[PDB]
């Protein structure tokens, strides 16, 4: 007859508790473990693998393989824009569906740097130079190459090595940001401009293409797990 | 979420009528939208559907040459155009949003189409 | 009487638990074993490559 | 193409009503029952042989297996006077059954 | 020079002249089954020179309007030498693979391929009620190819071959989580992969389970000017690594 | 699990190129932002605790709910146990190919009064029984049966008003891991069924009212919650894009990759 006294919170079912419970099959013998290749311990190892991002959403390219190719031609004027999209990895529909943006849609907060790789899928005799810029918020979108060269940029020369990594830094006032679209925690814009032209010889097709990749750095982190808004259900699956 | 159809229309035999089914409450480019026709003295009869993401339509084998389905991802609308109209095309047409396997959980309220002179 | 005294999750303190049941599949969740081996997905390559070195010789 | 055979059943208030429809061959428990109100609004009742949709009252229930199927209303009320169809989901294209309308006895 | 390799397995040799690095598995190399993990008692047969050599499949043509191809991996070698004859007389078996895709062109051509090796790739049928048959899922060392359109529901038992969903319902851009490699015709010439044995059981029957699927998808299509060579073929060679079998019975 | 911190950088003019790489090798670049610009030395106190496989999966999720009516024909439920009838637990378990966990199984039982006819119903508390029949056992066919003796099958009894019942189940499998995907057949002739329906043989779960039907019908409902503990997961996999269609297989209707915007330069 040890005297106890029960507190509020008794006989409740909180779906994220950590208790012990009596086993239904006593003295059960499980099958022994096996060395299977490819054990994942943390979900921030899936978000560190690069995946091709569909930059070219133009209302008839999403149901094709042309959503991934960025068109690049040989111009007559100079300083044109190739692409551009805001940096929202969980709300902007470019980065929304990729392997980084599918892990961020289970969580609410995120913090860290973001890598961006560009492979030049052109001919072997084609040259060119591009300007990969990133501008923090507060102003508008950069409209010239003069306005986008004042940000954090990198000049990419194509050649033997056909890739270049623009690593956006972590510039924010707060330690974390919101996955959903928020005006208080905006993150900026990522643009691309011709430095020089694409100069091709005779008997080479002048219309090349560029693929884009996205991953995370080793300082990435997430918080406050929730439910994804992409899957849906009306009746039971049978 | 509710599908809102257009009003009842009227045309000559041999003419062409274009209906509408304006969807709201959900992302339009996810689910396919089907069209069912009910003659006033019979049961319901399937016509076809359209994937709004890729604009792929597949009609029933009896309605292959008269009907034509189309959609636009901006205004969240699905249309259907009848052509070479006879007197057998006087019925009520429902638009339905197909659920998980074969179920039509949401329906329109139907438009009445009649032909005469 | 058993009583594994571990540490708690804090920012920048001990807690106590005992096991009562005879089966190992009836304990609490682990929730405090943090391990990371990301090299098998990001560099699944045979010949290792230096970062500052060019990738192709 | 599976022909879904279903014509005008009469029942009074507060009794047990049973509607049946027979398939052409084995459809393997893939049947759906719909209800068409007399102003022209259709809604799904039973999205399996027996599983009720969320928001349907407990008076409705379905049964059957193989070829013969059934739909049962155990206590007929006034708002249940409508037209009931059955629909197979085993073979392209989807075929609906003919209607079966209810009407008060005397 | 890190651009040349040389692979040797049995009485076959693969030399390459310009190439990327070689990608090994999930970090592990194919080895034999250990003694603390085995479950069958009888002694396995390890022939290991007669079955571990390079088997070359048929060649496919890369057109301009070409969408992709796929091979089911312990099924394409079911009529290849003494590897296909050991698979019939035995009940069990485990195998790791090495895969070498090769596709050569000039410095005036342009394009890109994704060579990805996906485990347990379940395909979905075109009609949403049935399952695909055996003849549509895999042919004996013949490429089954994707499409850029949608296969309609009136086809009773076929495979859904819309290429942007990769036949399994996932986004085709996110397929770079499986061990993979690109063939960029600007710099690359061949892609080499080594795959260990990945399964939830230590040994499995090889005739009712395809535990690997090789997919080749052109992301940037083949393009060339007028005058260059229009016929560009792709050739796949597979060699088993560290194979062994149990359960010897009649032929089937 | 503290994340890595940034180091200080200085202006450079050298032949060391961290930015230029080759994505054709199938290798993700390990560059850091201290290699391309001038950074200051910060130290990160951020941790990667809440992204672990234990914290991502060990949460209760509803997988089914079934209704049985007291004092009427067929007043008992059944459910062939699987995890492929809901949208949110199927999408979480199908990021990995092979899984190996325990369970923590909680039921939530409700009741509702049906439209009776007699006056002045007054019922006592209700008692329910949930029997788990392993694959091959004798199954019940009605409410008052011999099969509810439970001489060897495990079962719980529960009286209304108390805390919800909860058991715990070890790794019950034949193989070394659960398989979410299976690319194969059942028969050796490669006809018949295909896919993950071949490997799923886990039993059946029956439910009934213990109390007899006094004066008014009662319709109950039991919801079932899974919770994986001690999780190990192998071979990650891209998440599903299209919507699910059926239970037994992986059939789908195709969909676009993303939603569309009006231009390539629009923000
Ligand atoms: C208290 C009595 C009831 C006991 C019921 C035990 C139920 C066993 C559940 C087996 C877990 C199946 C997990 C799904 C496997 C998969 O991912 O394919």
């Amino acid at each position: 007859g040890l005297p106890v006294m029960t507190t509020p919170g008794s006989t409740q079912f909180l779906t994220s508790d950590d208790f012990q419970s009596p086993s239904a099959m006593p003295q059960f013998d499980v099958t022994p473990e096996m060395q299977i290749p490819g054990r994942v311990n943390n979900l921030m190892e899936i978000a560190e693998v690069d995946s091709v991002v569909p930059v070219n959403n133009t209302e008839d390219n999403v149901s094709s393989l042309k959503a991934y190719q960025i068109p690049v031609q040989s111009n007559s004027d100079n300083g044109k824009q190739v692409f551009g999209f805001p940096l929202q990895p969980g709300a902007n529909n470019v980065l929304n569906r990729t392997l980084l943006g599918e892990i961020l849609n289970y969580y609410t907060h995120w913090s860290g740097s973001i890598k961006l790789t560009f492979m030049f899928c052109g001919s072997a005799m084609a040259t060119g130079k591009f300007l990969l810029a990133y501008s923090p918020p507060g102003a508008g979108v950069p409209k010239n190459r003069k306005d986008a060269m004042l940000g954090t940029h990198v000049i990419w020369d194509v050649g033997l090595q056909s890739s270049c990594v623009l690593c956006v830094p972590w510039i924010s006032q707060t330690h974390y940001r919101y996955v959903v679209e928020d005006e208080y925690t905006a993150a900026g814009y990522v643009t691309c401009w011709y430095q020089t032209n694409i100069v091709v010889p005779a008997d080479v097709q002048s219309s090349c293409d560029i693929l884009c990749f996205v991953s995370a750095c080793n300082d990435f982190s997430v918080r406050m797990l929730k439910d994804t808004p992409f899957i849906r259900q009306d009746t039971f699956y049978q | 979420v509710q599908l809102q159809q257009s009003a009842a229309e009227l045309a000559r035999p041999g003419a062409s009528v274009k209906m509408s089914c304006k969807a709201s409450g959900y992302t339009f480019t996810t689910y396919t939208m089907h069209w069912v026709k009910q003659r006033p003295g019979q049961g319901l009869e399937w016509i076809g559907y359209i994937n709004p993401s890729s604009r792929y339509t597949e009609y029933n084998q009896k309605f292959k040459d008269k009907t034509t389905l189309t959609a636009d991802k901006s205004s969240s609308t699905a249309y259907m155009q009848l052509s070479s109209l006879t007197f057998e095309d006087s019925a009520v047409y429902y638009c339905a949003r197909r659920s998980e396997a074969d179920r039509f959980v949401y329906w329109g309220q139907g438009t009445l189409v009649t032909v005469s002179a | 009487m058993g009583a594994q005294v571990s540490t708690q999750k804090t920012g920048a303190i001990h807690y106590t638990n005992i096991n009562y049941y005879k089966d190992a599949a009836s304990n609490s969740a682990n929730r405090q074993d943090f391990t990371q081996d990301p090299g098998k997905f990001t560099e699944p390559v045979k010949d290792i490559m230096v970062k500052t070195m060019p990738a192709l010789n | 193409d599976i022909q879904m055979t279903q014509s005008s059943l009469s029942a009074s208030l507060g009794d047990r009503v049973t509607i049946s429809c027979r398939a052409s061959q084995d459809i393997s428990n893939y049947l759906n029952w719909y209800q068409q109100k007399p102003d022209g609004s259709v809604k799904l009742l039973i999205y399996y042989t027996s599983t009720l949709h969320s928001g349907v009252p407990s008076r409705f229930s379905g049964s059957g297996s193989g070829t013969d199927y059934s739909l049962t209303i155990n206590s007929l009320e006034q708002e249940d006077i409508a037209t009931y169809f059955c629909q197979q989901g085993n073979t392209f294209p989807f075929t609906f059954g003919g209607g079966t309308k209810l009407e008060i006895r005397r | 020079s890190d651009r040349v390799r040389s692979i040797t397995l049995g009485n076959s040799t693969i030399t390459t002249q310009e190439c990327a690095n070689v990608v090994v598995g999930y970090g592990v190399w194919p080895e034999y089954l250990k003694d603390n993990e085995a479950t069958a008692e009888d002694q396995p047969t390890q022939p290991d020179v007669a079955t571990c050599r390079f088997y070359t499949l048929e060649s496919v043509q890369w057109m301009k309007n070409s969408a992709g191809w796929w091979w089911k991996l312990p099924d394409a070698l079911s009529q290849m030498g003494l590897f296909g004859q050991n698979m019939q007389y035995h009940y069990l078996g485990r195998t790791g693979y090495t895969i070498h895709v090769q596709c050569n062109a000039s410095k005036f051509h342009q394009g890109c391929l994704l060579v990805v090796c996906v485990p347990e790739a379940e395909m979905g049928c075109s009609n949403l009620n049935n399952t695909p048959e055996f003849s549509e899922l895999s042919g004996g060392d013949s490429a089954r190819m994707f499409t850029d359109t949608q296969v309609g529901e009136s086809n009773a038992k076929k495979v859904q071959t819309a290429v942007w969903n990769a036949g399994m319902g996932v986004g085709v851009g996110n397929l770079t989580i499986f061990p993979h490699q690109w063939i960029n015709l600007r710099t690359n010439n061949s892609a080499t992969l080594v795959m260990p044995y990945i399964n939830s059981v230590p040994m499995d029957n090889m005739f009712r389970h395809n535990n690997l699927t090789l997919m080749i998808i052109p992301f940037v299509p083949l393009n060339y000017s007028e005058g260059s060579s229009p016929y560009v073929p792709i050739t796949v060679t597979i060699a088993p690594m560290c194979a062994e079998y149990n359960g010897l019975r009649l032929a089937s | 699990a503290r994340v890595a911190d940034t180091i200080s950088s200085r202006p450079t003019n050298s032949e060391s190129i961290p930015a230029l790489t080759a994505a054709e090798t199938g290798h993700t670049s390990q560059v850091v932002p201290s290699d391309t610009m001038q950074t200051r030395h910060v130290k990160n106190y951020h941790s990667r605790s809440e992204s672990s496989i234990e914290n991502f999966l060990c949460r209760s999720a509803c997988v089914y709910y079934a209704t049985y009516t007291n004092n009427s024909k067929k007043g008992f439920a059944e459910w062939v146990i699987n995890t492929r009838q809901v949208a949110q637990l199927r999408r979480k378990l199908e990021l990995f190919t092979y899984l190996r966990f325990d369970l923590e199984l909680t039921f939530v039982i409700t009741s509702a009064q049906q439209p009776s006819t007699a006056s002045s119903v007054d019922a006592p508390v209700q008692t329910h029984q949930i029997m788990y029949v392993p694959p091959g056992g004798p199954v019940p066919t009605k409410v008052k049966d011999y099969a509810w003796q439970t001489s060897t099958n495990p079962s719980v009894f529960w009286t209304e008003g108390n805390a919800p019942p909860r058991m715990s189940i070890p790794f019950i499998s034949i193989g070394n891991a659960y398989s979410c995907f299976y690319d194969g057949w059942t028969q050796f002739s490669r006809n018949g069924v295909y896919g993950i329906n071949t490997l799923n043989n886990m039993g059946t779960l029956y439910m009934r009212h213990v109390n007899e039907a006094g004066q008014g019908p009662i319709k109950s409902t039991v919801r079932i919650y899974f919770k994986p503990k001690h999780v190990k997961a192998w071979v990650p996999r891209p998440p599903r894009l299209c919507q699910y269609e059926k239970q037994k297989n992986v059939n789908f209707s195709p969909i676009g990759v993303t939603t569309s915007r009006t231009d390539i330069i629009t923000t």
